[PDB]
């Protein structure tokens, strides 16, 4: 109820949505090492 | 083209018509006729209190609801005022736009404001 | 001095004109956008 | 005085630009401040006219 | 008909004219910076035949032009003279003659600086004019004198404008307005004007002293004759750092106004951070000397300077978190001001992070004058000034013109400048850690790929400027179409799930000032009645 | 400064005594829902009767779907379900059978 | 005014489109709906409820968001066109620049790297690869 539904997202923000944050910075690895490999 | 006594607070109109005669000998006269332009009217008004372009506050403390909405003494078509509560401050100021074409609302007081002309022939 | 409504006259240019329908003055603006560095280079060196 | 009132009446009865105040001064200044200004400005940037035509070409 | 554009007694014409002058200077600076980066695109002489003298001439032209004619005039003058005396309820601003004199002494500066840049000798010492680096022996001719005169006249113009703003704030306040609860923009302009009034005269005195040295051939700051140029170096620091505050704080006020009028919620700790900004303005005279750690000062002096420079750095994070709370719990719209403010705040967080990295004095020994310092201030100045000006324009164009601007063009413009800035500025970390040696026309070819990507980003920025001017043309030609259809944004803020269509139509904006619902700029006689507020 | 919240409620009822159109209903609903406080069934029924004083069923839809989606409040459903059920059965506003099957 | 079974072509014409219908009887239909709902609700039929919900709630006029019916594709392809213009103009200006390097070929860099990375306590032989042509 008040406690059971409180942890739906309170403790769920560490394993459910971290993929979004990880992919929000994934551009660096695909972009800059790719350019390094292309030029060198 | 005749001299004007200019003893009335409202009978003077036009700074050009006022010149101000000089003095031959004596002392500096009082701030009644030696001043040039229309500044003498303004300084007299600030000396006494009866003023044009008055900075006196309006009925800000009054709620100004439908029972007795606030008054604005100006013939200009537009209005630039504000009212966000009877006390000195309780919320962010929002401007009010009194007009005759439509009605106005306060969003905190819900006041319908009516612009107030000055009597004309 | 008090005859400006403030809809299209606020800009310090004249919209009217068949020789310059905001086409010649603005092309001059295009030219002067890159004119000063080009002439600065041209004075001492080549572009 | 006897001339300030007359000048004020003339200005009131005739509103014109340039203030109708310094006609001789205007004739001494503006045409001079045009012709002499051109005569003093143009030579400074017209001296390199002969040198003008630099293509930055060397052999 | 020409007195309106030559003897403008109204503030709005002067504001738009300053905007035009600043945008012209900015586009010229951007084009010539593109030329410079093309010269630095690849080592050698591909487009310019070496000419390191010419190289530093355009480098100093770049710096001086963008600092003195792009960031300064419009960003303060337009917003000040359009809001500060207008929102307070004043009828008309005073001192039109002073503003006209400032405008008409400006072309002296423009023409003199053009002549100084367009002489064979020229002045090319960069933004630093400390002798004997700025000596007449190397940079001969009249360039130094013309630069000094331009400095003097620009300082006079800015100081007189600040005086006018200050007297307007102090005297033209309406009866119904408390001083403690002034808006953040008013306090921002107040602090900026007072810091300018306390900073510009010192630099002006130093510049006059240098002019006397160059003319009368005396010995004050030359190394020969027992001179101390470090005095003028400290004067330039105590100008620039408060001048950095002058350039940034009005941007902070503009962002605060945007978020307050958009997010529909009050700014967290508004009065508390008004007091904090007042403290910043009062204490800015103590953190001006965190750049001279290597001149030869004592260790205790280094400790004092570093202690000050990281003890006055908290309010930056305070403002970051306050604006984060201001956008927290409210409604955020997919509008260009939102994204401009978000990008500006994010890149400012990285810039402040780099500055905090620079705050330490021990690390400065191996970090000073490396690439990291120039990367840091390019970060902070570039994003701050450029994004603040862009957000101001895209947030104020319907406020001053009333003709709507395309949403699609604005979004693609933002994306272009944003991607250009990111691709330019990301590799600077590697560039700093390697130690790219600054101000070299022919740098080692090791950084060739990074120079290539920097040139690509610069060219992206230049085509973005072309998009800017084309967007201006599109607005001028199709404002009526934008008003007719939905191709452009019509209302600043979207309604919430509480409002009926008619109610929102008759309550389109509930802001803290009448400017938003003030009709397109009226004639020179506006605000005929005082503003009443309770 | 954890100021009182019943003062704004009493302001809502005193404006209800001065209510003159649906505009005041919109204003009071926006002000009440803006606060962090969860409205009790009493004040919810007061807002509902204020909206029905002009007899505008779309305003009833507004207030009901606002109650359904006012505040996450750690995802409170069952209380919302029973509250919507009773505030529906008091008068009867069947609308969830139309927009949901879309 | 005191209508009966008011379910006409306008009621189901409202839902489809609103801007095409020429704004001169929008006021008439909304006034008629207001007059009808002034009377007791009596559980109005669904098309009238949907029409009044559409005319009172939004998703039209002011509620039209910045996200239009396919402008995001225009955003992405404007960015792509800008990038293509950038690369094309860079290529053409580089071609018009001409050759300006008589030294520092690949073999020059190879010789320099071999000279640097042959002695003097090399950090694992270095990684100074030649940049490009
Ligand atoms: C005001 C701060 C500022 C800003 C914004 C910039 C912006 C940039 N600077 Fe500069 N720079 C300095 C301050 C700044 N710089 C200083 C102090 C130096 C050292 C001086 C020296 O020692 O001499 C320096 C030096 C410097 C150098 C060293 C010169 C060398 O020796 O070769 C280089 C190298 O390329 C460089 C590059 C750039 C680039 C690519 C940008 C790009 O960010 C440019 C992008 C800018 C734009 C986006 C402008 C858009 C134009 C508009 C039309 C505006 C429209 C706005 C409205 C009016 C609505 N800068
Ligand atoms: C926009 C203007 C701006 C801003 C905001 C800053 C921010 C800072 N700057 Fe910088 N700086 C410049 C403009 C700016 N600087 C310029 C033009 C120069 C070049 C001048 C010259 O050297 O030539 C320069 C150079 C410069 C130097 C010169 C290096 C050397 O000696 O050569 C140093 C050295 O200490 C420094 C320090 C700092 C610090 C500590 C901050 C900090 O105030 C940053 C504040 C931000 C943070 C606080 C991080 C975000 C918030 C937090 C995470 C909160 C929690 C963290 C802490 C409180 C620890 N700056
Ligand atoms: C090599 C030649 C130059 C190419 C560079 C781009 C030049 C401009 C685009 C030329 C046409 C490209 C192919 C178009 C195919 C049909 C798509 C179409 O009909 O376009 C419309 C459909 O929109 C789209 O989805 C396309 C957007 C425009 C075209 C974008 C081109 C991108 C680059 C294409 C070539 C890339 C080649 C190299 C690959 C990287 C555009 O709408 P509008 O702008 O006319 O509508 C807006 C309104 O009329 C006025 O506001
Ligand atoms: C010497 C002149 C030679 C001719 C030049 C003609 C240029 C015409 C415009 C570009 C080529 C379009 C070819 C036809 C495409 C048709 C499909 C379409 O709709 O694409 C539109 C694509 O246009 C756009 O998307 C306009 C914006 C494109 C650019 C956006 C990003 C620009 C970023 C860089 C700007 C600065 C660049 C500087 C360096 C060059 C063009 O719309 P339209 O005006 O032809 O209307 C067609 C409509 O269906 C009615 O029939
Ligand atoms: C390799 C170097 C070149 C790298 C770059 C190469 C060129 C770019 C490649 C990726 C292009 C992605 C396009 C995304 C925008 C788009 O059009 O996506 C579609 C939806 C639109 O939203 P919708 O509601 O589905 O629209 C429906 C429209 N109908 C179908 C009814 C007509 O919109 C969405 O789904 C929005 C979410 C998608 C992501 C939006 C952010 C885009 C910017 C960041 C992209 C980062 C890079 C991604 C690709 C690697
Ligand atoms: C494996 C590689 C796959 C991709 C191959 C692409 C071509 C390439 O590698 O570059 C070839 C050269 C590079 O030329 P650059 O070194 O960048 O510039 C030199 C310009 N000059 C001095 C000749 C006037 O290109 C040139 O000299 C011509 C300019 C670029 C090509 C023209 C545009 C595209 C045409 C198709
Ligand atoms: C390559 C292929 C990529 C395919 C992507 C589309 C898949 C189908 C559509 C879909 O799944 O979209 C998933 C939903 C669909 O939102 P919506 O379409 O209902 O519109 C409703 C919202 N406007 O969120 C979105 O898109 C949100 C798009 C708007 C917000 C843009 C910024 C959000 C981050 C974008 C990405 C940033 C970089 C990555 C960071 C992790
Ligand atoms: C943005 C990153 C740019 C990196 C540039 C430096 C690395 C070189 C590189 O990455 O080269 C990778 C190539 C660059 O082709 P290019 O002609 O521009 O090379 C110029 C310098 N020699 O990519 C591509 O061909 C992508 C396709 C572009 C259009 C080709 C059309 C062919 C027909
Ligand atoms: C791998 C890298 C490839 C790079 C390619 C660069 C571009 C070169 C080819 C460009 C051709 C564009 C033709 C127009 C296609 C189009 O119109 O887009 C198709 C649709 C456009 O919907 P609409 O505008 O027709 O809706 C019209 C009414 N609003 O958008 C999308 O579905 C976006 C999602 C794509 C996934
Ligand atoms: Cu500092």
């Amino acid at each position: 109820g008040r406690i059971g539904e409180s942890w739906v997202i309170t403790e769920g923000r560490r394993l459910i949505p971290e993929i979004f944050q990880w992919s929000a910075v994934l551009s660096v690895c695909l972009g800059w090492p790719g350019a390094v490999y292309f030029f060198s | 083209p005749v001299v004007k006594t200019a003893q009335n607070l409202a009978e003077v109109n036009g700074p050009e018509t006022l010149i101000g005669p000089g003095a031959k000998e004596g002392t500096v006269p009082t701030d009644l006729d030696q001043e040039t332009g229309l500044a003498r009217l303004e300084l007299l008004g600030k000396l006494e209190g009866i003023d044009v372009f008055d900075t006196k506050p309006l009925d800000s403390s009054r709620k100004g609801t439908m029972k007795d909405p606030i008054i604005i003494e100006s013939y200009d078509d537009y209005r630039y005022v504000g009212c966000t509560g009877s006390p000195a401050g309780s919320h962010t100021i929002m401007w009010l736009k009194p007009t005759v074409n439509e009605v106005a609302r306060c969003w905190e007081c819900g006041s319908v404001y009516k612009l107030n002309p000055v009597g004309v022939p | 001095v008090h005859f400006k409504d403030g809809v299209y006259e606020n800009i310090p240019f004249k919209v009217k004109g068949r020789k310059t329908p905001y086409a010649l003055s603005h092309f001059g603006f295009f030219a002067i956008g890159f004119a000063v560095p080009f002439v600065a280079c041209y004075v001492q060196l080549k572009k | 005085a006897n001339k300030v009132i007359q000048l004020q009446k003339i200005f009131q009865s005739s509103t014109k630009p340039l203030w109708w105040r310094h006609p001789r001064s205007a004739l001494y200044l503006y045409p001079f401040y045009a012709i002499f200004a051109v005569a003093v400005v143009t030579p400074l940037l017209y001296i390199p006219n002969a040198i003008r035509g630099i293509k930055a070409k060397k052999a | 008909m020409v007195q309106r554009w030559l003897y403008s007694t109204n503030a709005k014409d002067i504001a738009v004219l300053y905007f035009m002058l600043a945008i012209f200077s900015g586009m010229a600076g951007t084009a010539m910076s593109l030329i410079i980066r093309l010269e630095l695109a690849a080592p050698g002489s591909q487009y310019l035949h070496g000419n390191s003298q010419l190289f530093n001439v355009l480098v100093v032209g770049h710096a001086v032009l963008m600092i003195f004619f792009l960031v300064m005039p419009a960003l303060i003058g337009g917003f000040g003279n359009y809001l500060l005396p207008l929102m307070i309820g004043a009828t008309d601003t005073a001192f039109p003659r002073i503003n006209n004199i400032a405008f008409w002494v400006l072309p002296m500066g423009l023409v003199c600086l053009v002549t100084s840049t367009l002489v064979e000798s020229g002045a090319g010492t960069g933004w630093t004019v400390y002798p004997p680096l700025s000596s007449i022996q190397a940079h001969s001719g009249p360039s130094v004198d013309l630069a000094i005169f331009a400095l003097h006249l620009t300082s006079i113009s800015s100081l007189l404008g600040a005086i006018n703003f200050i007297v307007t704030t102090l005297n033209m306040r309406t009866n119904g307005m408390t001083m403690h609860k002034l808006p953040l923009f008013v306090w921002s302009i107040f602090i900026t004007a007072f810091l300018l009034l306390l900073s510009l005269p010192v630099l002006s005195a130093g510049i006059t002293m240098l002019l006397l040295d160059r003319n009368f051939n005396t010995s004050f700051f030359e190394v020969s004759g027992g001179g101390d140029p470090i005095l003028y170096e400290h004067l330039f620091w105590f100008f620039g750092h408060p001048e950095v505050y002058i350039l940034i704080i009005p941007g902070f006020g503009i962002i605060s106004h945007v978020v307050s009028t958009y997010s529909k919620k009050p700014v967290f700790g508004e009065i508390s951070m008004v007091y904090a900004m007042a403290s910043i303005g009062l204490l800015g005279f103590l953190v001006w000397s965190h750049h001279m750690y290597i001149v030869g000062l004592d260790a205790d002096t280094r400790a004092y300077f570093t202690s000050a420079t990281m003890i006055i750095a908290i309010p930056t994070g305070i403002k970051i978190f306050s604006w984060l709370a201001t956008i927290h719990g409210g409604s955020i719209r997919l509008a260009t001001p939102m994204l401009y403010a978000i990008a500006f705040l994010f890149l400012f967080t990285m810039g402040g992070l780099t500055g905090v990295a620079l705050a330490n004095a021990s690390l400065d020994v191996a970090f000073h004058d490396t690439y990291y310092v120039v990367g840091h201030f390019h970060y902070v100045l570039s994003m701050g000034a450029i994004f603040s000006l862009f957000a101001g324009y895209y947030y104020w164009s319907p406020q001053i013109l009333g003709l709507n601007y395309n949403e699609k063009l604005a979004q693609i413009q933002f994306w272009l400048i944003f991607i250009g800035a990111n691709v330019i500025f990301f590799p600077m970390h590697f560039l700093g850690i390697n130690g790219m040696p600054r101000r070299i026309p022919d740098y080692p070819d090791a950084f060739a790929g990074w120079n290539y990507v920097a040139s690509i980003g610069s060219f992206i920025a230049t085509l973005s400027l072309f998009l800017f001017i084309y967007i201006l043309y599109d607005q001028l030609v199709n404002g009526l179409n934008n008003k007719v259809n939905n191709k452009s944004v019509i209302y600043n803020k979207a309604p919430d799930f509480v409002e009926s269509n008619t109610i929102f139509n008759l309550n389109t904006v509930k802001s803290s000032s009448i400017e938003f619902l003030l009709t397109s700029p009226p004639a020179v006689h506006s605000f005929n009645t005082p503003a009443v507020q309770s | 400064d954890e100021e009182t919240f019943e003062e704004f409620t009493a302001r809502y009822e005193k404006e209800f005594d001065e209510a003159y159109d649906l505009f005041e209903v919109q204003r009071v609903l926006n002000n009440c829902f803006s606060y962090d406080l969860v409205p009790a069934p009493a004040v919810i029924e007061k807002a509902l009767r204020a909206a029905r004083r002009v007899n505008d069923l779309p305003t009833a839809i507004r207030v009901f779907e606002a109650l359904k989606y006012k505040v996450e409040n750690e995802d409170q459903y069952k209380a919302y379900l029973d509250e919507l059920k009773d505030v529906r059965q008091e008068l009867g506003v069947p609308l969830k059978e139309e927009l949901f099957p879309s | 005014a005191q209508t009966h079974a008011l379910s006409n072509a306008a009621v189901m014409d409202l839902q489809s489109r609103w801007e095409n219908m020429p704004s001169t009887e929008q006021q008439d239909i909304v006034s008629k709906l207001s007059e009808r709902q002034k009377l007791p609700w009596a559980q109005l039929t669904e098309p009238e409820k949907q029409a009044v919900w559409y005319i009172s709630y939004g998703e039209w006029g002011p509620r039209r968001p910045v996200l239009n019916k396919g402008d995001s594709s225009f955003i992405a392809k404007g960015v792509a066109a800008g990038l293509l213009f950038s690369v094309g103009l860079f290529a053409v200006v580089r071609m018009a620049g001409g050759q300006d390097a008589k030294t520092m070929n690949k073999e020059w860099q190879l010789k320099s790297d071999e000279y640097l990375k042959s002695k003097n306590a090399n950090p694992w032989g270095g990684y100074s690869q030649v940049q490009s042509k």
